[PDB]
């Protein structure tokens, strides 16, 4: 399940970064 | 691909926002001129009035927030309402993602970090044990034997798997810890990034995973081999001296059959026939089968053992030996004689002192090594290793091909498919990913093959144990033990976690169930390390002896 966990984690990190780019669009 | 999709879609919004604004007519009243405040597209808005446009389609959560709106107030002075520090200001409060999801995401962030430290510990200690086990085997120069060479390569695969998992989690921190600087920083981050390293490391993990399956199959294969290939004292001398079924003549002149068994010292070959009939109890004309010869040879060893015990120089060393090294001693008493082997005083002393390495060096410095180097190499190996490995045909070249060749056949084709058709995030995705089966097929085939050989091994071990053929002290039993625990240890794990990880629905329950499987499997390196190195009696003995030579060195002298 290692690969499947590392997967879901990176899927998360990416979605987490995507919303943080929207914070950058709202502040500048 | 969410960060990649959004940046492409926002650049598209940015491009087509400027075009959409260009085609607008010039004003007729006091207006806030057309703008793109880097978040949304605003047209010419009359003074005092607040403008309202639908949420920007580039947003990942646009599907949900689709019908809501973003607001912006136009000042009565003609210029847009600015922020606190005179910055572009707007009300995209109802364009924000669900408040419930932000809290849930904060919870998954805690468990991903909590689970990471836990399995990182498991992988670290199982890798630590592995490197120490490889250091021990290597250091004691015990990596010569076919068994240890297999174990070392099995250890190497568990090192590769465990170490590449830590590298992937490490690179993911390094990449996602970075800040969204500007659009230039994002462009450099996505395009000119070390996203390649993530994926190179993923290929090593995938290879690690399959090579683990293959190197465990060669453990089952090597054991299935050893158990069938039942090498004994008779077998080593059938090679060293040679079996002769017919009535032959010895170097001294007298008649001798099989492995130098004397019938009569006299030159009467007619009388020798009547002497051979006395042993088995029936007429044979002058020829005996393999079963008749080994039953008669077992009298010669029983006669040679008797003499060694009667000998004051040979009895101390004989008793301080295992059944395999005793065979090597009984073997050289067969070629040299009893008085001849007693001449090896210095070598026999260190052979009694269990100093197998230096005993093997000066046994090769002997006049006996020069006369017969072929036969000497084999018995010198038997004393050095305590195994019949020198008298058995090795399939080690095949084992490397199975262990490292077979995963090669499936990981690189997978890595090509991945490179072209599924080049997303870190490539670690293992189940129901479309062409997941490229990497699952070799592992399914290895568990299936390893299952049938296990049954064959236990069938042949039960039979050999019931026949008192294998004693609980023979190295083959000790190897059989650690191999026949490891296979059901890993086997049961697969079966159990097939039902445990049946949670398909995305959540924290699914994540913890996924963690449960991978966490318990993180210690696997430590399992193979203890079973094939740390619990090895011969390794434990050599380390115990090399420690007592250190206890006398730096304490008594220095
Ligand atoms: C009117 O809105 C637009 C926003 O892009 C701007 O108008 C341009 O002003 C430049 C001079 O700086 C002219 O060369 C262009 O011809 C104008 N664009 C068009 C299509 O008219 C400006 O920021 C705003 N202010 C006004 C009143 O021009
Ligand atoms: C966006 O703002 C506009 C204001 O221009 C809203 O449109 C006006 O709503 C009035 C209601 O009395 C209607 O006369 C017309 O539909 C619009 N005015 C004219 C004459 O064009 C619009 O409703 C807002 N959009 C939303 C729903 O956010
Ligand atoms: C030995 C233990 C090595 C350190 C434990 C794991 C760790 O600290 O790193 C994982 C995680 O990223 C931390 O939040
Ligand atoms: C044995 C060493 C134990 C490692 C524990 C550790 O360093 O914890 C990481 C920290 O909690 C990260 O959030
Ligand atoms: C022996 C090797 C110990 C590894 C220690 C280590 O660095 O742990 C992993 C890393 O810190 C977290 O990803
Ligand atoms: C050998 C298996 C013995 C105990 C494992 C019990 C696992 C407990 C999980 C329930 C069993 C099950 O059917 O799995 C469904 C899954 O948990 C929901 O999708
Ligand atoms: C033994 C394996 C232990 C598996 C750990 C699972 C766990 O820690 O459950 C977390 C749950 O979400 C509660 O916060």
């Amino acid at each position: 399940s290692q690969g499947t966990f590392t997967s879901e984690y990176s899927k998360y990190l990416d979605s987490r970064r995507a919303q943080d780019f929207v914070k950058w669009l709202l502040n500048t | 691909q969410v960060m990649d999709f959004l940046f492409e879609k926002w650049k598209l919004y940015g491009d087509q926002c400027h075009h959409n604004l260009s085609l607008l007519p010039p004003p007729t009243e006091l207006v806030c001129n057309r703008t793109f405040d880097k978040y949304s597209c605003w047209p010419d808005t009359p003074a005092n009035t607040t403008a309202n446009i639908s949420c920007p389609w580039y947003l990942p959560w646009h599907h949900k927030v689709q019908h809501r709106f973003v607001f912006k107030r136009c000042g009565p002075d003609g210029q847009w309402v600015r922020g606190p520090r005179g910055q572009p200001w707007r009300d995209a409060s109802q364009c924000q993602m669900d408040g419930e999801e932000i809290e849930v995401q904060k919870e998954v962030a805690k468990m991903y970090s909590s689970f990471q430290v836990m399995y990182t510990v498991g992988y670290s200690l199982s890798l630590g044990a592995l490197l120490l086990a490889l250091a021990i085997l290597g250091g004691l120069s015990k990596l010569h034997c076919t068994a240890n060479a297999i174990h070392a390569n099995l250890f190497a695969s568990f090192v590769l798997k465990a170490s590449s998992v830590l590298v992937i989690d490490g690179l993911l921190r390094t990449r996602y810890s970075q800040k969204i600087g500007d659009d230039l920083s994002v462009s450099t981050w996505l395009s000119d990034g070390a996203v390649a390293g993530c994926r190179v490391a993923a290929v090593f993990m995938q290879y690690g995973i399959v090579a683990n399956y293959c190197w465990l199959l060669v453990e089952g294969l090597y054991l299935h081999n050893l158990l069938g290939l039942a090498t004994n004292i008779f077998e080593m001398l059938r090679i060293d001296e040679g079996l002769r079924l017919k009535i032959y003549k010895d170097t001294e002149g007298y008649y001798t059959i099989g492995i130098g068994h004397l019938l009569t010292k006299s030159p009467s070959l007619n009388a020798a026939k009547s002497e051979l009939d006395k042993a088995i109890g029936r007429n044979t004309n002058g020829v005996i089968t393999k079963d008749e010869a080994e039953k008669l040879f077992n009298q010669d060893v029983d006669a040679a053992v008797r003499g060694i015990l009667r000998n004051a120089k040979l009895k101390p060393v004989y008793d301080s030996l295992d059944a395999v090294r005793r065979a090597a001693l009984i073997n050289m008493v067969f070629q040299m004689g009893e008085t001849g082997v007693a001449g090896f005083t210095n070598s026999l002393r260190m052979l009694q002192q269990k100093r197998w390495d230096e005993a093997a060096v000066n046994l090769a410095k002997s006049r006996w090594y020069n006369q017969t180097p072929n036969r000497a190499k084999r018995v010198i190996t038997t004393f050095r290793t305590g195994t019949w490995d020198a008298y058995e045909r090795s399939f080690f070249s095949l084992y490397l091909g199975i262990g490292w060749g077979a995963p090669m056949l499936f990981v690189v084709p997978w890595a090509v498919v991945k490179c072209l058709f599924e080049n997303v995030q870190c490539w670690t995705s293992n189940d129901n990913m479309g062409f997941w089966w490229i990497l699952r097929f070799p592992v399914f085939l290895a568990i299936l093959i390893n299952f049938f050989i296990f049954v064959r091994i236990v069938q042949l071990l039960v039979a050999k144990l019931r026949a008192r053929q294998m004693h609980h002290t023979d190295y083959k039993f000790r190897l059989a033990k650690s191999t026949l625990t490891l296979i059901p240890l890993l086997g049961v794990h697969e079966v159990v976690f097939a039902f445990v990880t049946d949670e398909h629905a995305q959540g924290t329950l699914r994540s913890a169930k996924l963690f449960f499987d991978l966490f318990l499997s993180s210690f696997q390196g430590l399992l193979v390390a203890v079973l094939y190195c740390f619990l090895n009696k011969e390794v434990q003995s050599e380390l115990r002896r090399r420690w007592h030579r250190w206890r006398l060195g730096k304490v008594l002298w220095e």
